[PDB]
């Protein structure tokens, strides 16, 4: 199991300097060893081998060299040290104790095994004990995907593997929007390709005024064409020989793309900075790859009717629950309560057991559900409780559940579930208050000291399983105005949560056929099957089978907890396949991981398509570990997430190491952060600190907090930890300020300095989905021509409550900067004193709209002066987002959508250049027409937000448990109401909250 | 009239609908003021809430043209009897969720000091419950580190447990070839050292009965607050909804915009 404390032994944080450690002899003796606390395996072997002598029997050891030592670990795993370069306090030991023995079996194998359990923190051997036949083909049948990635990154071995390793940080569209054209001189960029020339380090600059389409060679030829008619094959030839990079980090170059459509170049356009990139040798980075082999492993290696013929209705029996915890003087009974559900929709009204009193639950009842055998759709489930009726007070009873699980009625080989079944049922996620969970996980608690129920499924005197796709097919050809053509091009504009009558319904698939013209509409249709009838289902099937694809923002809502149907599902997959950007995915990452929760089965295309990116390109394969990793401790998901990256890290190659480094990194973070928390929680700052440094300095501590890469950005290098710079901040849960030298050779033009916070103790989850969500609002109005420039800084969930924030540098909060009304237009003035006055005005201005419309829409948590921050440049900067929607509902029944961000006097006075009637300026009025654009903007991308939302419902966030915690967006956007209306809407929201001033 | 009409909520929400429809039996009811500005009827079916529009043009009424009917009464009344089986394939609108059913406190001042209890106790039962939540996941958390850490145990006893079968294996041979030899010293420090095994040996045989000890105290307790936890819940929903119905009726009876 994961690792229960962060400590150097079980029990004790940190070893003292010299610790006695038991070594358990060969001979069957005994010697107690005084090691210190930071003596490498290969020391600690040699001075025990040295006392061995002292001991009987030293006559039956061999030559030290032809033994390696195990021991437990904290995770319980009996672990042998075959890195012997490895100290003693990194060992993870449960107890101060060593066996010695010679090594056996497979050193290879056994070695990655480590590496692999390590990045996971979790023993892969577990997976092995596994007895689930569905884990166990999982774990074989995944390598084809694990050979397919790694086979792909060999063709044209010199660069295909820098493709993986470095891939090329591109937009989505080459196109240029004419907002960041006009910022071009005749549409052409000024880049300045730097180079640093053997024999001596110095410099030099080759200022270009080059086209923005121009590709990295055509940029690299410009580049030859300045530095040197006669010679231009010469550069026809050595173009080949060089490759650019950006200046202070890792990023690369190296595909065909326009330069404008590189990240770094777009960016640096807008923001009217000077492109500042490094040209290197293509021979200098072709040698740093290394050759990854991907090696098949040890468990590799080892060894009917139909259900359309089943006429009957379905049924399942209730035998017995082992027990429940509640009072008896509180609750009068307790009866299971069932359902039959496709995705969150009941197939057929709930079936509870009858009342049974708490001390006695058992039913041994057969539940009738009114629901054809035939007619039960693939992705059918058994959704089940345990809930406490208790009517004391009035009429009126109180149902409460108290504990649930869910059953797929096929197994994940199309086999009808049949038999007796024993079922663990797992506690009710805080804030459910439904007696049912169907977005809830499937499957058996794996603790088993949790109610487990007794089911029995019904036998048909045969195997009976699900049809093949040529008999649902047939079933489907047996089963067979310009007023309609605007309604259903309506139905199709609507929003994903927006109702449809049944006459609506109805409408949509009467009209079935003629839909594949729009196909936008596939989620509406959808939702107008009735999947309680094999009739309807066979019929759509066909129809899905030869659906034209729609835009991968669309195709992700086919993803979500509401459309559970393999055949829907693999669709969606087919359509991000051909058309989702690795941009997109980039973009898009939490909620794909977030997804795959949804599915019913292990092995899917989902899982599959994902993974197969992260193998393909190592950006996709950094967050997509992180996002899995950060979950592990969730019992709920740890096995389908434990799976998934063991096969990621058998095939990620030589990146499984500098996750390794990161990891090691983050576990010392984790264990210094846990003594501060308990045992030095009554201390002193200056106390704390000479702590903090003390085990900073220390040989280990520096080994494993040195060189390794940002995990907020794998592009960012983390060399030489400035201690001297390294801060616990006075404030929530004291986070850790740390600051770390940039090595790059050219770090000078981007950041010689990277500063990210260690936060432990706080759920960040809902912080890091508020500025993804920023990030892509931001990007919504850049393509649409709006400047409106925020800053979401990095923020990752590394764990349970356990995450980093990148540091944003140059920024104060308003109360900081209040050290009068005019103090906050005094101190931007001061710090942009002259011609640059007029840019940070305009910074302010644009970052203010952002802020404004982006913090209204998602209802983020109340504003204040420490809550806002501004940054000597003139950008505002929000820090804090612990809650969004409605969060303040259920403490405050106010049905009212707030203004989160309410610009006060000091706000409108630097919008307004220190003007007196400040909603009157021109400045002011530019200020509301930019925010009135922001809205629609978003508005108008509404369902992207919608299903964004609506693909997080299952991750366990506080605020976002049901459908109608996203129904806050859908009225801050104002969705069903019109463009006029909900302009209007905004309007009077701006206006109340300001007290006038929003003139239309 | 659709005014003096129970079934009619007026201004209700979707959100609030499903509430109000929520483990309800096919059958149950109620109109409501479209999600637009046109009439909605909801009606429970097959454990699904749907949502079915009511027409209007020119004074007449109807789900689908021809509209037949003068009024949404006399529209939901011919379906409180006739049954929708007829109009596309099922139930009919048996059971109507009454704006009346449910309890007017006299005055203004009346409700706005109940509203204050209730909302006082409110906050007092949900700090209470976070409070239990807290250590509910807590004890959760530390009874799965004790339960790894007696897995960790039985491996370390499993390991010193071999070491003296292997010191037995061993030793028996050389007892012999020292006797013989007539090495005494050297058979009392294979004995010491026997004894040093089994004497750790009994000290984590020991550390592991006390955190088993630890551990079934632990599942004791963490039965309880599971217990206290249950009680808590339903309450304050109850509580919560009260407090909510309070906040509603002072807005209706207040000056609305
Ligand atoms: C000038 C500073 C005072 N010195 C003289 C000591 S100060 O106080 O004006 C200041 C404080 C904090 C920040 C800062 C920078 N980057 C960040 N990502 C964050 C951030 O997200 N924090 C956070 C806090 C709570 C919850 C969630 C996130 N906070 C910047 C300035």
């Amino acid at each position: 199991p994961p690792r229960p404390s962060s400590g150097e032994l079980w029990g004790i944080h940190l070893m003292p300097p010299r610790i006695l450690v038991e070594c358990l002899l060969p001979n069957g003796m005994i010697v107690t060893l005084e090691c210190l606390r930071e003596a490498t395996l290969i020391t600690i072997k040699h001075e025990l081998f040295k006392e061995a002598r002292k001991y009987p029997l030293h006559q039956l050891l061999q030559d030290e060299s032809s033994y390696i030592f195990v021991s437990v670990t904290q995770e319980a795993e009996r672990e042998e040290f075959f890195d012997e370069t490895r100290r003693l306090c990194d060992l993870r030991l449960f107890q101060p104790f060593l066996k010695v023995i010679e090594p056996v079996g497979n050193r290879e194998e056994k070695i990655l095994n480590r590496e692999i359990g390590f990045a996971i923190g979790m023993p892969v051997c577990e997976f092995d004990m596994v007895k689930d036949p569905e884990v166990q083909d999982f774990r074989r049948n995944i390598l084809n995907v694990c050979k397919e990635a790694v086979d792909l990154r060999d063709l044209n071995s010199p660069h295909s593997r820098a493709m993986y390793v470095y891939p090329p940080n591109v937009e989505s569209s080459p196109e240029l929007p004419k907002h960041i054209y006009n910022k071009l001189d005749k549409g052409q960029i000024i880049v300045v390709i730097w180079v640093i020339v053997s024999p001596n380090n110095d410099k030099q600059k080759y200022t270009l005024k080059i086209n923005h389409d121009c590709v990295p060679e055509q940029v690299i030829a410009e580049a030859i064409r300045k530095k040197t008619e006669q010679l231009k094959l010469c550069v026809l030839e050595y173009q080949g020989k060089y490759i650019l990079k950006v200046c202070g980090c890792d990023e690369y170059f190296l595909e065909k793309y326009p330069l404008s459509q590189y990240k770094y170049i777009r960016s640096c356009i807008m923001l009217g900075r000077m492109p500042n990139l490094m040209l290197m040798a293509k021979e200098s980075l072709y040698s740093q790859l290394p050759m990854d082999c991907f090696t098949m492993p040890s468990y590799s290696r080892r060894i009917t009717k139909s259900l359309w013929v089943i006429n009957s209705a379905l049924r399942i029996k209730i035998l017995c629950a082992t027990y429940v915890n509640v009072n008896i003087r509180d609750i009068d009974k307790i009866y299971v309560r069932t359902g039959i559900y496709h995705g969150g929709e009941p197939l057929c009204d709930n079936v509870n057991t009858q009342r049974v009193p708490c001390s006695n639950p058992r039913w041994n009842e057969w539940l009738n559900y009114d629901i054809y055998i035939p007619d039960l759709p693939r992705a059918a489930r058994l959704c089940l409780s345990i809930c406490s009726v208790k009517g004391r007070k009035g009429a009126k009873e109180e149902h409460c559940p108290l504990a649930w699980g869910n059953i797929n009625l096929f197994d994940y080989t199309d086999t009808l579930v049949s038999g007796k079944m024993a079922l663990n049922l797992w506690p009710v996620p805080h804030g459910l208050e439904d007696l049912l969970n169907p977005i809830g996980v499937t499957g058996s608690n794996p603790n088993k000291e949790t109610p487990c129920l007794e089911l029995e499924f019904d036998w048909f005197s045969s195997v009976v399983k699900f049809p093949d796709m040529s008999v649902i097919e047939e079933h489907a050809n047996w089963s067979v105005r310009e007023n309609d053509k605007e309604q259903l091009k309506a139905i199709s504009t609507r929003d994903p949560l927006s109702e449809i009558t049944e006459q609506e319904k109805d409408f949509l698939w009467s009209h079935r056929h003629y839909c594949v013209t729009i196909p936008e509409i596939l989620p509406k249709l959808l939702l107008s099957v009735k999947w309680n009838s094999r009739d309807e289902v066979a019929q759509m099937y066909c129809l899905v089978k030869d659906w034209p694809p729609i835009k991968p923002e669309q195709a992700m809502e086919l993803l979500d907890c509401n459309y559970p149907d393999p055949m829907v599902r693999g669709f969606a997959v087919r359509c991000l396949e051909k058309y989702l950007t690795d941009d997109k995915l980039s973009q898009y990452l939490i909620q794909l991981v977030q997804v795959l929760k949804y599915e019913q089965y292990l092995d899917n295309l989902l899982v599959r398509f994902l993974l197969k990116k992260a193998l393909t390109n190592q950006r996709i394969g950094h967050f997509f570990f992180w996002h899995l990793k950060s979950e592990m401790h969730n019992k709920t998901v740890s096995q389908r997430f434990g799976l998934l990256l063991e096969s990621y890290c058998r095939a990620c190659g030589m990146y499984l190491k500098h996750l390794n480094r990161q990891v090691e990194a983050m576990e010392k973070l984790i264990n210094l952060t846990d003594i501060l928390k308990q045992e030095k929680k009554d201390e002193t700052q200056k106390v704390q600190m000479k702590f903090l440094v003390e085990q900073m300095r220390r040989p280990d501590f520096m080994d494993a907090l040195q060189g390794f890469l940002s995990p907020l950005n794998p592009a960012h290098q983390l060399g030489n930890l400035r201690l001297e710079e390294c801060e616990i901040m006075s404030s929530a849960k004291r986070p850790l300020k740390l600051n770390w030298e940039n090595p790059d050779i050219m770090s000078e033009l981007l950041f010689q300095n990277n500063i990210i916070m260690f936060k432990n103790g706080d759920d960040l989850r809902q912080d890091m989905l508020t500025l993804q969500i920023i990030r892509i609002m931001e990007n919504i109005w850049q393509n649409q021509g709006l400047d409106l420039r925020m800053l979401p800084y990095g923020c990752l969930s590394i764990g349970d409550c356990v995450g980093l924030i990148e540091w944003v540098r140059n920024s104060h909060t308003i109360m900081q900067i209040q050290c009068n009304s005019h103090t906050l237009h005094q101190w931007l003035k001061d710090k942009n004193k002259g011609e640059i006055y007029d840019a940070a005005i305009d910074l302010f201005t644009r970052s203010c709209a952002g802020y404004c419309v982006a913090t209204f829409i998602l209802g983020i948590g109340d504003r204040h002066n420490s809550n806002i921050m501004v940054k000597d440049d003139g950008q505002l900067v929000h820090i804090d987002f612990g809650h969004f929607l409605d969060h303040k509902k259920k403490k405050f029944g106010y049905k009212r959508e707030r203004v989160p961000f309410v610009l006060t006097q000091d706000f409108l006075i630097v919008i307004s250049k220190g003007a007196q009637e400040c909603t009157k300026t021109r400045e002011f009025e530019r200020f509301q027409e930019m925010c009135y654009k922001a809205y629609l903007a978003i508005r108008q991308h509404a369902n992207l937000f919608i299903n964004l939302f609506s693909m997080m419902l299952g991750s366990g966030m506080p605020e976002l448990q049901s459908f109608d915690d996203i129904a806050y967006i859908r009225k801050t956007l104002a969705l069903d109401k019109t463009e006029q209306e909900a302009l209007e809407y905004f309007m009077k929201q701006m206006n109340d909250a300001h007290h006038g001033g929003w003139t239309t | 009239s659709l005014q003096d009409a129970e079934w009619y909520w007026g201004d209700i929400s979707r959100e609030e609908v499903n509430e109000k429809l929520r483990d309800t039996a096919d059958g149950t009811f109620l109109v409501r003021d479209a999600s637009t500005k046109d009439y909605t009827l909801t009606l429970r079916k097959g454990g699904n809430n749907k949502l079915i529009k009511i027409f209007h043009r020119d004074g007449k009424y109807g789900f689908s043209d021809p509209l037949t009917f003068s009024s949404v009464v006399e529209l939901i009344n011919h379906y409180r009897n006739e049954s929708l089986a007829q109009y596309n394939p099922d139930v009919k609108l048996l059971y109507p969720v009454s704006k009346y059913q449910q309890d007017k406190e006299d005055n203004i001042e009346a409700v706005g000091k109940k509203l204050h209890e209730y909302n006082t106790q409110f906050q007092e039962k949900s700090r209470e419950y976070d409070r239990l939540y807290e250590e509910y996941t807590r004890t959760s958390q530390e009874i799965q580190m004790k339960r790894t850490a007696i897995e960790a145990f039985n491996e370390t006893i499993k390991i010193f447990e071999e070491q003296c079968q292997t010191q037995e294996r061993y030793s028996k041979e050389y007892i012999e070839k020292f006797k013989r030899e007539g090495n005494e010293k050297e058979i009392q420090r294979i004995m010491h050292n026997y004894d040093k095994l089994k004497s750790r040996i009994s000290e984590i045989i020991d550390s592991r009965r006390r955190l088993e000890e630890d551990l079934k105290k632990q599942a004791a307790e963490y039965r309880e607050i599971d217990k206290r936890m249950n009680s808590i819940k339903p309450d304050l929903i109850q509580l919560r909804k009260t407090r909510d119905q309070y906040l509603m009726w002072l807005t209706q009876k207040g000056v609305r915009q």
